[PDB]
RNA sequence: UUUCUCCCAGUACGAAAGGACAAGAGAAAUAGAGCCACCUUACAAAUAAGCGCUCUCAACUUAAUUUAUGAAUAAAAUCUAAAUAAAAUAUAUACGUACACCCUCUAACCUAGAGAAGGUUA
């Protein structure tokens, strides 16, 4: 079957520079595992994204349906939603800017959360 | 007494039974619309379902294929027995011969020769089974001058459960 | 919810959304076959005199049973490339967006708060 | 489920209020058939309030509002309510009267309070069992 | 009823680039016909509505066209205002649905209705 260990090994085979995997406790109603991946260039991002999906389809998953690929249009962020894991693939420099790992590793202590600001919306008169 | 007399069709000289073959058409039933309620599946989904009760469904008159329509024969079935006090003698006379109390509605069902059933045979909700899709046709609610009261048919309705009692 | 006009609260850290402005951020178009925009439906929001696509994450319209009704309309900005304009989302975001048809993984990844 | 009478819904209540008060005082009132049927339901429900008891605050408020003349309030709790303690319903009797010859030919009916001291109305009587048809049915009953 | 996505399948095909079909599934959209378990607005009545929910179609018969056989016309010719055999759109009614009953009517009641009619009646 297609599981966490197989995909990361496949990611290593295609030479993923940086992979982040965050488990989710049962209380939080989201995917059990959240995965973030780095890739040198958009061409590498396209290649690795295709490889995982092709392996996923080949590696059983018959009960599960085919998985659509999200973000292929973007050259810096591609994300594929599998049954038990979600892999978010981006460039190395793009990785630090978004800091997805901080969001999940620090559930409420992520620095970027504070960066959000508020506004006021008065009427003309 | 009349209902009990007609309870046993197989013990009242039943007409010959024929085997099934492709292209056979079974008779339909007349039921009363009790109401609607939600129904749940093992998948956790909630499905609104409508309740239909079959009341005093009996075969009344058989029409031969040639004498009714060259394409296929038809069978008349009526349910929902009604009072005899405020009806013309002609209607009572026909039902007296059949040995059954008068029914509210007479409807005609196209049935193949192999599926023909002797008149007076009691029909029960068990004819249909859960998992079978069925077609229900009924007169729409009348709204008065503004309408309605027109026969319409709904197709492709699945059966979820049947209450035998 | 968010529709033609329907001044919405921009729940994002995007520069245009984050910066205060005298006119509220309204919507100009709903990216659906129907004209009604609900949670998970792309919209053409307006911010700081600019037109930016936004993703609806909450609405005040009565919803189906077993779901929480939001008291405010919340949206998330999305770039043309499909990546979210903002890097974080402050308001709790329903997790049903994952199962909703479309590309929602990027926004969910950016949404730390899930209800 | 409600007839439209008077110049407004409040007028209907006032018209119903006046009709109810008049019935209590006299116990037999003649009016249009449509109006009589409308007021029949209220009259029966009021007797239930009377049966509830005088000390009931809601009944006192209801009795005071519906009955403009306050001398009737003792009567309801001491005449009307005691009389029908045994009965569980059907306190009011409504019957059809020939239409009014007032050039409008409105449908006329008489509504009366049962158990009253007024002269008995000419109620219809069913056929006697001595009739030929009834005797034949009696023979069938005896045989069975 | 119509659209879109998926599947088929990165397959068939193609040197590569690129990239299908048909069949199946899921989403919606609108039109039509309905419905009130829920939600919402009302009647601050037991009801009516959507902003709520469900269901929705088959082609006997062909035309442009493309072949086969075959004389006139000595052919290993010719689709034929030659005799002839086929294949091949949309139309539509072969195919359905619905209707079929033959009439008691003091009165009462009705989701039936302008009146009348219609339905109900232990």
């Amino acid at each position: 079957k297609f599981d966490i260990d197989m995909l990361v090994s496949l990611l290593r085979q295609e030479n993923a520079r940086d992979i982040c995997v965050i488990q989710v406790p049962p209380e939080m109603r989201y995917t059990d595992y959240f995965v973030i991946g780095s890739g040198t260039s958009t061409r590498h991002l396209h290649a690795m994204v295709h490889y995982l999906v092709k392996m996923y389809k080949h590696l059983k998953c018959r009960s599960d349906p085919y998985v659509k690929i999200e973000g292929k249009d973007a050259d810096d962020w591609l994300c594929v939603d599998f049954g038990s894991m979600v892999i978010h693939l981006m460039l190395p420099e793009t990785r630090e800017t978004y800091e997805l790992e901080k969001l999940w590793t620090l559930r409420s202590f992520d620095d970027q959360l504070a960066q959000i600001a508020a506004e006021t919306l008065p009427e003309d008169f | 007494t009349q209902l009990t007399s007609k309870l046993n069709p197989l013990k009242d000289e039943p007409w010959p039974l024929h085997p099934w073959e492709p292209g056979s058409f079974r008779v339909g039933l007349i039921a009363l619309k009790l109401g609607m309620m939600p129904l749940w599946t093992k998948d956790g989904q909630k499905h609104a379902v409508t309740l239909l009760q079959v009341q005093d469904c009996h075969v009344l008159k058989y029409t031969p294929k040639e004498d009714h329509n060259g394409k296929i024969a038809a069978l008349t079935v009526g349910g929902k027995t009604v009072s005899r006090f405020y009806k013309p003698d002609s209607r009572l006379e026909f039902y007296r011969d059949l040995g059954l109390p008068p029914k509210q509605i007479h409807k005609i069902f196209h049935v193949t020769d192999n599926a023909v059933i002797k008149p007076g045979t009691p029909l029960y909700a068990a004819h249909f089974r859960p998992g079978q899709y069925v077609d229900v046709t009924a007169k729409t609610i009348g709204k008065g001058f503004q309408m309605g009261n027109q026969n319409r048919t709904v197709y492709g309705l699945k059966v979820w459960r049947v209450n035998t009692k | 919810a968010v529709q033609k006009m329907t001044r919405v609260r921009v729940v994002d850290n995007s520069a245009l959304g984050s910066t205060p402005y005298h006119r509220p951020p309204r919507c100009i178009h709903v990216y659906n076959k129907s004209g009604v925009g609900k949670v998970g439906d792309q919209i053409l929001l307006a911010i700081r005199g600019q037109k930016k696509k936004a993703l609806i994450v909450g609405h005040r319209m009565p919803g189906s049973r077993m779901t929480p009704k939001f008291d405010s309309n919340n949206v998330v900005l999305i770039e043309d490339n499909g990546n979210p304009v903002g890097t974080r989302i402050k308001i709790p975001i329903p997790t049903s967006l994952r199962r909703r048809e479309g590309e929602y993984s990027k926004v969910l990844a950016i949404a730390q708060n899930f209800v | 489920v409600y007839r439209r009478l008077g110049l407004g819904p409040e007028s209907r209540i006032h018209l119903l209020r006046n009709l109810l008060t008049g019935l209590v005082r006299h116990e037999r009132i003649e009016a249009t058939w449509a109006r009589a049927d409308e007021m029949r339901g209220y009259a029966e429900k009021l007797i239930d309030y009377g049966k509830l008891g005088d000390t009931n605050e809601r009944a006192m408020r209801m009795a005071d509002f519906w009955l403009t003349e306050k001398d009737l309030i003792p009567k309801l709790f001491k005449v009307l309510a005691p009389r029908f303690q045994g009965q569980n319903g059907n306190y009011t009797r409504m019957l059809q009267i020939p239409n009014r010859k007032e050039q409008d030919r409105a449908k006329m009916a008489v509504i009366e309070y049962k158990g009253n001291y007024l002269p008995p109305l000419p109620l219809p009587h069913r056929d006697s069992n001595l009739t030929l048809l009834n005797q034949l049915l009696l023979g069938l009953q005896q045989d069975l």
